[PDB]
RNA sequence: AUUCUGUGAUACCUAGGGGACGGGUAAAGGCGAAGGCAAUCUUUUAUGUAAAAACUGACGUCGAAGGACGAAGGCAAAGGGAACAAAAAGGAUUAGAUACCCCAGUAGUCUUUGCAGACAAUUAUGAAUGCCAUAGGUUAGAUUUUUAAUUUAGUCUAUAAA
């Protein structure tokens, strides 16, 4: 029966090469199945629009949201460039100042994401601990 | 026969020192280096007898010492192999990749 | 995020190395051989296989080079139409 | 945790765990990509000596233009093949 | 329970390897100079590789490949030893310890401003 | 090499104290008369920009002098002192080496109050007004059939007439 397991491996292998999610109503031509189209030359998962305008919220008024701060910093606590956020310069400055305020006020870490957010993310039982040592 | 050769780049290791980097060598270069080591050990040995077989038999005896592992050429093979392992990182040294890219 | 700029007038629009200057395919094999000698030793038996692979390199012929890439010819056709001009 | 407290330090953010679909060799590759995207190595090189404000401002202008010129050059190279494909 | 640590500090001129207990008490704190490498021979990639292999060997003698069930690898600095020692743990020497690794951390020290550094050197 | 270390260093930690500095964001980006101004909260201050109306009704521009402001270094006084670092000094390199490099290191940089007024204080381009054809970016708004165009005020790139 082991000969059936390797088939599942070969199947999922090809499924990884089909770098496209078909949806209902999507029109396709014989060209949309060739490698040039499946390769996905686009090396960037660009954002559609400025979410700050689409969600219509003032960043500075939402500085107390720990999840919102961790969303606009890298795992190392560094504010994300406008390339990753896809925001206008005006909205980028409001979200950057919203992160600096939370970190400056001392309610959010500066070199990683909030501890309570790390408790939920994968690697919960593996988080670095502090042995009392005494 | 060794498997690598040590090429040096002039003035790229520091204060006028060279950057030694190993590289592979084809068969003819491997056999040529090997047999020339054997002849180097042969010429330095003393004379034994007389006749037309002096040089021939003196070389053949060294060929046997090599197969038995008791020859001196085995040291020269391991000596050059050490330089290769001791410099395997120079293949990507900053000097070998920054010749004229620091205007 | 802004879009790519329109290049200023250049003397010539071209890429330095049109064809990818691929690396000798065996310099990677030698590194593996040099890696075993550091961990398993020189006169060991484990490295007896990698050495055979290294000896197999030089006994094989060198692949022939690919035809030149005509990218630079087409870049020179669309320079004035793609940039702000051409410097004299 | 309730019994032991988490060690909150800069290394806590630069941590990558080993799991089923990610082994030690896989966590190293992920650690290198994130350490590169965050330019940790560049900061260690820039923080080794002091650069007064004027020199830092002028160094950024030179590097920021080479980045726009390079980005605008890749757009012209690929725009040339969009036209060549059409047959122009 | 916190794992053991395998700190690997490496800079331009030397590399330090420290194996600590869960409470971060050093068990094996060695450097390239402990193997006899003198003033300038400590910066070589090869010398950092032998230090890694030496530490791994000394761990076996202490019977740590059986005592250590969870271990963390902490990297500090971008010297030659950062890659050399990794190929020891990832190679044939760390065969016994490779299975007990659960984390891979980077502890390179950066300053957000901080004290002023040396003035730039004029080598020419 | 001087130098640090068996009076236990480097490395790895725990617990306290101190001083400055300001990572990412960040851009051809912005602000001010210029000098200059980049972590954060509250408090506080004059200009400037867009669109509509309303209001005053030439109330404008330039401006010797006087006064004010004016980078870094410096003087004076009282603090601070981690780091950096003129001076002084040591170790190297060198034909010689004050030097470039290195081990260390005092003024000084920082705080408060005055003095001082010289700068590649630069756009090597005083301020202001009327006017002259386009194109491609970018910054802050406004209008719209908010897709994208149109438009006001900035800034930069490449050109026409000149
Ligand atoms: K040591
Ligand atoms: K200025
Ligand atoms: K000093
Ligand atoms: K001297
Ligand atoms: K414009
Ligand atoms: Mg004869
Ligand atoms: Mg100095
Ligand atoms: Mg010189
Ligand atoms: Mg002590
Ligand atoms: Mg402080
Ligand atoms: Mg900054
Ligand atoms: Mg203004
Ligand atoms: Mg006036
Ligand atoms: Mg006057
Ligand atoms: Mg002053
Ligand atoms: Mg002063
Ligand atoms: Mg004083
Ligand atoms: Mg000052
Ligand atoms: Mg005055
Ligand atoms: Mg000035
Ligand atoms: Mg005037
Ligand atoms: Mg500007």
């Amino acid at each position: 029966v082991q000969e059936l397991l390797q088939s599942e491996v070969t199947s999922n292998n090809y499924m990884r090469m089909m770098r496209r999610r078909w949806n209902n109503g999507d029109v396709y031509a014989p060209r949309d199945l060739s490698p040039y189209e499946m390769k996905g030359r686009n090396g960037g998962w660009v954002e559609a629009a400025d979410v700050v305008d689409e969600l219509g919220f003032s960043p500075l008024d939402n500085y107390r949201n720990f999840s919102l701060i961790s969303d606009y910093i890298t795992p190392f606590g560094r504010i994300r460039h406008s390339k990753e956020t896809g925001l206008k310069p005006v909205n980028q400055r409001k979200i950057a100042k919203m992160v600096r305020r939370a970190i400056g006020l001392g309610i959010h870490p500066s070199v990683h994401k909030h501890p309570e957010i790390l408790k939920n993310s994968n690697g919960r039982h593996l988080l670095p601990l502090v042995v009392p040592k005494g | 026969a060794p498997l690598i050769k040590m090429r040096g780049y002039k003035g790229l290791a520091g204060g006028g020192r060279s950057l030694e980097v190993p590289q592979p060598i084809p068969a003819r270069q491997r056999r040529s280096t090997a047999f020339k080591w054997i002849l180097d050990v042969v010429n330095k040995k003393p004379s034994k007898g007389s006749g037309r077989t002096m040089f021939a038999h003196r070389v053949a005896e060294e060929i046997v010492a090599v197969v038995e592992g008791r020859s001196s050429v085995w040291d020269k093979r391991m000596l050059i192999h050490k330089l290769g392992t001791a410099n395997r990182a120079n293949l990507n040294s900053p000097a070998l990749q920054l010749k004229g890219k620091r205007f | 995020p802004n879009k790519p700029i329109r290049l200023p007038p250049l003397k010539q629009l071209r890429v330095r190395q049109a064809n990818k200057a691929e690396e000798n395919p065996c310099i990677a094999v030698m590194s593996s051989v040099l890696a075993c000698w550091a961990s398993a030793g020189y006169n060991s038996a484990g490295c007896a296989t990698v050495e055979n692979a290294l000896r197999a390199c030089m006994d094989a012929p060198k692949p022939a080079p690919k035809p030149n890439n005509t990218i630079n010819y087409h870049l020179s056709r669309f320079q004035e139409r793609l940039t702000q001009g051409k410097s004299k | 945790q309730q019994e032991l407290n988490i060690r909150l330090r800069p290394s806590t953010g630069r941590t990558f765990y080993v799991s089923g679909h990610q082994d030690f060799a896989g966590a190293l590759k992920l650690l290198h990509r994130t350490v590169a995207a965050n330019k940790v190595k560049k900061d260690v090189r820039l923080q080794r000596f002091h650069e007064r404000p004027a020199l830092k401002r002028k160094r950024n202008l030179r590097e920021r233009w080479r980045a726009r010129f390079k980005e605008g050059f890749k757009a012209a190279v690929n725009r040339t093949f969009e036209l060549k494909n059409q047959g122009w | 329970d916190e794992p053991y640590h395998f700190h690997i500090y490496s800079h331009k001129h030397n590399t330090h390897i420290t194996v600590t207990k869960p409470n971060r008490d050093a068990l094996i704190s060695l450097s390239c100079g402990n193997l006899g490498f003198k003033k300038s021979n400590r910066k070589h990639y090869d010398s950092a590789y032998q230090l890694g292999a030496y530490v791994v060997d000394k761990m076996h003698q202490m019977n740590l490949h059986n005592k250590i069930k969870k271990m963390e690898v902490v990297l500090r600095g971008f010297g030659p030893g950062r890659e050399a020692v990794i190929k020891v743990l990832l190679g044939n020497e760390g065969r016994m310890l490779r299975s007990s690794i659960v984390r891979v951390s980077d502890a390179t020290r950066l300053k957000f401003g901080g004290t002023r550094s040396k003035k730039p050197r004029r080598l020419g």
